[PDB]
């Protein structure tokens, strides 16, 4: 069931190898100038069914959501996954920053897209939390690649039904504070991520937490919401005053202290405007391309059980810039995983 | 009403204005009734730069940028509505520089007089010659002007082509001024080679004290800058600051006349912004050569933007002019 | 006459050619009369390329952005006017590459003849293979040569699709140069996952002692390259050094064949030119895999400029080229 061509190609030059796929390509140029079928790592494809993914041992999912009519800002997003895909064809699944073959250390395989009902947030949201809760159900960590920030509204539920009885972390990082009550009435557009969190039966504001904020596309409830919960913020100014590392470390202990599970959800405008300019609402005075892989590897090191990346326009930017740091957002996170989890035995 | 603070609740097609400002005439009397503290001034004027085009587009896509923007500001807990109108933009001829200029000169003589502070978007940089001569003759010769400058070029040209008024000669004009002691002046990010020699000698000579680039890094920025705040601001009566966002490092700010490599990041700026903020006031704000027509994303337009409403934010809050933190969504 | 030194005073068919430099044919006789320090060599060949193309109009978008720079670098006090020449692009075949190869070969054999810098503007990285392995015939089986290139992949493929010669096996090829010690070679910037494992297991069996990008940022950067510095250059006789330039974060290196997050800085990467030109020398100058295609703006390409200009300032500097601090505009 989990099987893939190393360097992808089958035919007469098909390369046969258990582990070819962590070094130069032999018989050909695999997909490195041209990207033929490739699915998100060269992983095999593996359907979003509980089954499939278990008899195939499958113990991370990339899970494309490009749903993009959740939202209030403006559409793309839709186009980034296959932006996503095609640049995993320029690295290759091994990381010698960390020495893992990502590939088979996690066996991540590819859930390919969920489905989408055009207008219909609400249908299009049920669709997302049931995909997802067929990744859990198989006994994988997920990868979420949006679309519309409206994805932890789903994504959260997902892991909140999930994880039962037991107590559930909330990670947001993003420019916006995400904070909406409602947007003209509305409760699950992309900017309630975190109400809606806290909404969850086993969600709790002390095991919640937000950082990147910075500038003025941010209304007063949104701020007004974690006074009134007691939910640490930790703008873009105290990660520069104080440091990502050391900030970053407390917020990952706040969230993981007596829960079960984390839910970690990812906005690329995070990232300063200068490192990725296809986004949805990108904004100056962020994250730079070190701290970006940094706080990865620092999320890697902690762990979580689903990490979504949302907002990624790859219309937006005429060059690779955008697609290939978010194919290192994932790597680094799962590179730094896998040798914090053989740091310990396993 | 506060309803802007806030989402909108939910169950008259605007206009191109800095921030959704409210219109007001270029007229003192009306400026002065309006109740704002900045006026906006476009000034979509070209014919200085003697190198790539697209300014005269800035002043347009400035404001586009502008209104995305909601005018609360969390970091600062400021709002900015109705802190700023605007003026909607000076009207220019044609191959008729001598008189551009005098109708630049006026419209910021009107600005000043209604006592609110000139936002004065460019537009090449030498529109900033004729501005900062109207501060000038505003304050008259009795009084003290300080002068404070972004850029990577110093613009020292005695003369550029046989001509005296262009671009490059804007800072051998402005250190001209009978009230501008150059102990006043500060001009911060010089870099590369779009600074002649002959900027360097002149600069010498009169004593300009700038910060460069290089010594700006060497200092660790900051303490280099407060200095000179403390130059400009100290003792004066009245202080320019205009920004050519080519001050900033091209990846920050690609859509600018003459992008250079080796400038500041954008989170240098923001703290610079807040210690000039500390002085609590200046009396005209010029920003020049944004060219949108080389941006990507707006990212040069958008970092202006961030640059001009952190700056008024930054302000009020050392003004004391806050928001009531009690004040909820559910009122 | 140093009228370029200065602003301009105002009153055929060209080349576009390196900073305006004249063009001297692929000539040693020629180059060594023309009075230059180097000389700027075209190499659009990207038959050795296994990534996106692109790179084949590299070497006309470099000399583009060139044109638009003075020649005075008031940082320097150093004016780079006649210090280069323009040899033009190395007439290649397509779809023959060994000849290609041969014809670099001469080209850069035969501007080492003529005792000038060559700069060597790719194209794609394997032309490297073949400029590297000319400086070492040139110099003989005498001498030790040094190599420091800037990257962020090993390119240590001992073969690639079965063969031996294309980009990704340019570090293998090269570091088998007879007179180039493993311990005179430097590589500074990898990281991200374009270094698979056969690239690092060669590495390690070979000893050479790449500086990763997490290495460099957990020293500081500058200590660690001044120790790799120390390497190349103590005790050699020639060193070579070259850049691909998705070294650089890739904020500041959009328009590069395979971009890399989380890399230099701009200023990182100036502060590293000076300390390279405190060696008072190089012999060959490499940039290769620019690719205009992907660019924002010219940004890759006109931080590529800004940094081989810099070097060339830095280094005339360093060996006390500078100018008449006495000259003066108006003479
Ligand atoms: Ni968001
Ligand atoms: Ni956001």
């Amino acid at each position: 069931k989990w099987q893939f061509t190393p360097h992808q190609h089958r035919g007469p030059a098909e390369q046969f190898g258990e582990n070819d796929h962590i070094y130069s390509p032999k018989l050909h140029n695999g997909s490195f100038k041209s990207r033929g079928l490739a699915t998100f790592m060269g992983a095999p494809y593996c359907p979003p069914d509980r089954h499939k993914i278990r008899e195939m041992g499958a113990k991370i999912c990339f899970l494309a959501v490009p749903w993009d009519q959740g939202q209030i800002v403006r559409a793309g997003a839709s186009q980034g996954a296959a932006a996503l895909r095609d640049a995993t064809t320029q690295y290759f699944p091994y990381m010698f920053e960390y020495d893992v073959d990502l590939l088979s250390f996690f066996r991540v395989v590819d859930c390919g897209d969920v489905p989408t009902v055009p207008g219909n947030n609400i249908k299009s949201q049920e669709y997302t939390a049931d995909y997802v809760t067929e990744c859990l159900e198989g006994g994988a960590k997920v990868i979420l690649f949006g679309g519309d920030h409206s994805l932890p509204i789903p994504g959260a539920k997902a892991l909140s039904r999930f994880t039962g009885s037991g107590k559930m972390g909330y990670l947001h990082v993003d420019c916006h504070l995400d904070a909406a009550p409602d947007w003209a009435g509305n409760l699950i557009t992309n900017c309630s991520g975190a109400p809606r969190a806290l909404d969850l039966p086993n969600c709790n504001a002390r095991n919640m937490a937000h950082m990147g904020s910075r500038n003025g596309l941010n209304p007063k409830d949104w701020w007004d919401f974690y006074v009134d919960n007691e939910i640490r913020v930790v703008t873009m100014s105290e990660m520069i005053e104080r440091g990502l590392e050391v900030c970053a470390n407390e917020i990952f202990e706040r969230v993981k202290k007596d829960t079960d599970s984390l839910y970690f959800t990812w906005d690329t405008d995070s990232i300063d405007i200068s490192c990725m300019p296809g986004n949805s609402a990108p904004e100056c005075y962020g994250l730079k391309g070190r701290e970006v892989i940094q706080l990865a590897r620092i999320a890697g090191r902690h762990g979580c059980d689903i990490l979504d990346i949302v907002e990624f326009c790859p219309y937006f930017d005429p060059s690779q810039i955008g697609a290939k740091m978010t194919v290192n957002m994932i790597y680094h996170y799962l590179g730094s995983r896998a040798q914090t989890l053989r740091q310990q035995g396993k | 009403s506060y309803a802007h603070l806030f989402s909108p609740l939910g169950g008259a097609p605007g206009l191109i204005t800095f921030l959704r400002s409210a219109h007001v005439p270029l007229n003192a009397e009306a400026l002065k009734a309006c109740g704002a503290k900045y006026a906006f001034v476009g000034v979509p004027f070209d014919e200085g730069n003697i190198g790539k085009p697209g300014s005269e587009d800035a002043p347009r896509e400035f404001r586009l940028i502008t209104q995305e923007y909601f005018s609360y500001w969390f970091e600062y807990n400021v709002d900015l509505h109705g802190k700023a109108v605007d003026c909607g933009d000076v009207s220019m001829p044609k191959v008729s520089p001598e008189v551009a200029h005098e109708r630049i000169y006026r419209a910021v003589r009107e600005v000043l007089k209604s006592g609110l502070i000139p936002i004065i978007c460019g537009g090449d940089r030498s529109i900033s010659i004729t501005a900062a001569r109207a501060l000038s003759d505003h304050i008259g010769p009795q009084k003290k002007m300080g002068y404070m400058h972004f850029g990577a070029q110093l613009d020292m040209a005695d003369s550029w082509a046989g001509e005296r008024n262009l671009a490059p000669c804007a800072m051998a004009r402005i250190t001209e001024l009978p009230n501008l002691d150059i102990r006043n002046v500060a001009h911060l990010g010089a870099r590369n080679a779009m600074n002649p020699k002959d900027h360097i000698d002149l600069s010498k000579e009169r004593g300009l004290q700038y910060d460069s680039m290089f010594d700006l890094f060497d200092a660790g920025i900051y303490p280099l800058v407060e200095r000179s705040i403390d130059r400009v601001w100290s003792g004066t009566d009245a202080q320019y600051l205009g920004f050519n966002f080519n001050v900033m490092d091209s990846s920050t700010a690609p859509g600018v006349t003459s992008t250079e490599p080796g400038g500041l990041e954008s989170r240098e700026m923001m703290r610079i912004v807040d210690m000039i903020a500390k002085r609590g006031g200046v009396s005209v704000i010029d920003l020049t050569e944004l060219c949108p027509i080389f941006d990507i994303s707006g990212t040069a337009a958008r970092l202006a933007a961030c640059v001009i409403m952190r700056l008024m934010a930054s302000l009020a809050a050392q003004d004391g002019d806050v928001i009531d933190d009690k004040l909820r969504r559910t009122d």
